[PDB]
């Protein structure tokens, strides 16, 4: 139910905000992606 | 019988080698084109993506989904979304498939043409069934996924023709030859020593009378008999690719008359 | 005994981790083999 | 097809001939000021400054970023940033005016100096069209 | 980089023939030139289509998240 971020390696949903640094629970690997949009995108099929 | 005539040689589920004779190159050609570009068909033309953890990109996948041939038998009883009155689309003018795949296996999970699940009412009529001719009964490999890769789409097939785009062509390829023994002299074989020795003879030479050197050039000659081989992709029955072609071309010439009338009024 | 600055390493060199790694090793490091 | 120009089969262009993907990545940091003053990755609005941008900000979430699914174009804003100086002078990054496409992968991280470092990447498919070179 | 659904040049689907083709190869041990032919790929347009594809995706998959 709802997510905000993700880890490059240990692909695990996070969810944060200012103050709590930008790392992850377990492995540091301080990267993190930003998981898709909720409002699905549509495509021409040509 | 009456006018132009056929002599279907070979024939199958994906081909119709035949011999259309007693016509006009002009008309043979027109038929040849129409088959390639103006016969309606059903094709995926919209793809919403809810999820895609695939190694391929959204539009990459969409492009293919549209390339996937779909059952277009009763296509002629599905309207063009443009013509239909629904704000956007409906069962009266569109088929809606679904697609979902999950890396369940511990080893490369495939996704196939077959995996599409129609979800709109087909108001009972042959349309939108992913055409499969593949041995294992899978048809067109859309894409692959590893561990937890997912993919949730939704496709909307709509009517349409080859001109608007290639995915609407049921054509595939179309053989066409005539006058295999260069008699009309519609060519001038290139050569090093002997044209005849250097230029391969076509299987169509048999079905027709050889040259006979002595004889003078026949200028009154004309092009009759065209050896055509209309393949097919499946969206429609080989035979139909021909009839529906003959039929469309027919409607085309039709309108010209019709319009040429609404004009007479004033 | 004492630190005298940093020397930028060349990828695939001895001093570079990748120097030893293997296919699967790399794919896991996200480096194209 | 004269003078070094060719004719290409349109049909083939449709069946996927010579199409290609195109990615591009805008980057950005949150500048520090020796005696504690920093920027912000947020989606501003007026609030004194007016130093905004013509383009839309709406495609912006609150972390001052875009969700990887969103479609961007003209000069839409891809990043939201601001700088305080003596209340809101802008520092946002908009999509290259010529280009357009779909956000593909936004990445959030920190730099040596505990700085909030972000990198965005928009993706597009480009199809062979008349003027193209081969 | 996945098998081309349908051949650029002419139109014949080719989306399925991949696995078949890759099979009449390592198992049934035939030579490409023929395998294709078995798969119904007559004319070279559709023929070069399969014979040349580099299925990169297989490497693409060997990655991770
Ligand atoms: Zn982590
Ligand atoms: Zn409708
Ligand atoms: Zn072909």
């Amino acid at each position: 139910a709802t997510l905000k971020y993700i880890c490059a390696e240990c692909s695990s949903k996070l969810s944060l905000s200012r103050t709590d640094a930008v790392r992850c629970k377990d492995c540091g690997h301080r990267i993190l992606l930003k998981a898709r949009t909720k409002r699905l995108v549509q495509f021409e099929a040509r | 019988e009456e006018g132009p005539q056929v002599k279907i040689r070979e024939a199958s589920k994906d081909n119709v080698d035949f011999i259309l004779s007693n016509v006009d190159l002009a008309m043979a050609n027109s038929l040849r084109r129409v088959m390639i570009a103006e016969i309606p068909t059903l094709a995926i033309d919209s793809v919403e993506v809810e999820t895609n953890t695939t190694v391929l990109a959204d539009e990459f996948i969409a492009h293919r989904l549209g390339l996937i041939p779909l059952q277009s038998m009763d296509i002629e009883q599905l309207e063009y979304s443009r013509d239909c009155f629904c704000e956007d689309h409906c069962d009266k003018c569109s088929v809606v498939l679904t697609l979902q795949a999950f890396g369940e296996s511990e080893s490369t999970t495939n996704v196939y043409s077959k995996d599409l699940v129609i979800v709109s009412n087909l108001m009972g009529r042959n349309i939108g069934h992913p055409i499969i001719q593949d041995k294992e009964g899978n048809g067109v490999l859309i894409c692959k996924l590893r561990k937890g890769q997912e993919l949730k789409l939704t496709c909307v097939a709509k009517k349409g023709i080859a001109k608007e785009h290639a995915k609407w062509g049921p054509a595939a390829a179309i053989e066409f030859e005539y006058d295999p023994w260069n008699k009309l002299k519609h060519t001038d074989y290139w050569y090093e020593q002997d044209s005849a020795k250097e230029w391969p003879q076509s299987k169509n030479c048999e079905y027709e009378d050889p040259p006979n050197e002595g004889d003078p050039f026949d200028y009154k000659a004309q092009a009759d008999t065209f050896y055509m081989n209309v393949e097919s992709v499946g969206s429609i029955p080989v035979d139909q690719v021909v009839v529906r072609g003959i039929d469309t071309l027919q409607k085309k010439v039709a309108s010209i008359l019709l319009a040429l009338t609404q004009m007479d009024q004033d | 005994k004492v630190f005298i600055g940093r020397l930028p390493i060349m990828l695939r060199s001895k001093n570079c981790y990748l120097s030893e790694a293997t296919e699967s090793d790399l794919y896991k490091l996200k480096e194209c083999p | 097809n004269q003078e070094d120009s060719m004719i290409m089969n349109q049909s083939s262009i449709d069946r996927g001939l010579f199409r290609s993907l195109f990615f591009r990545s805008y980057m950005d940091q949150e500048k520090k000021y020796g005696m504690s003053i920093t920027e912000t990755f947020e989606k501003p609005q007026r609030t004194n400054t007016l130093r905004m941008k013509h383009g839309t900000y709406d495609k912006l979430d609150d972390d001052g970023l875009i969700a990887p699914g969103v479609r961007v174009s003209g000069e839409d804003v891809i990043i939201g940033k601001t700088t305080p100086i003596s209340s809101k002078r802008d520092a946002s990054t908009p999509l290259r005016s010529t280009e357009n496409g779909i956000v593909d992968q936004v990445l959030v991280t920190t730099n040596q100096d505990g700085l909030k470092f972000v990198k965005v990447r928009v993706r597009t498919t480009k199809i062979p069209q008349i003027g193209d070179k081969f | 980089m996945i098998v081309p659904v349908r051949c650029f040049s002419c139109g014949k689907v080719v989306g399925d023939k991949w696995e078949s083709y890759l099979n009449l190869l390592q198992e049934d041990e035939l030579d490409e030139g023929t395998a294709l032919s078995r798969l119904g790929l007559k004319r070279y347009c559709c023929r070069r289509m399969i014979l040349t594809h580099v299925d990169l995706i297989e490497k693409f998959l060997r990655y991770n998240p």
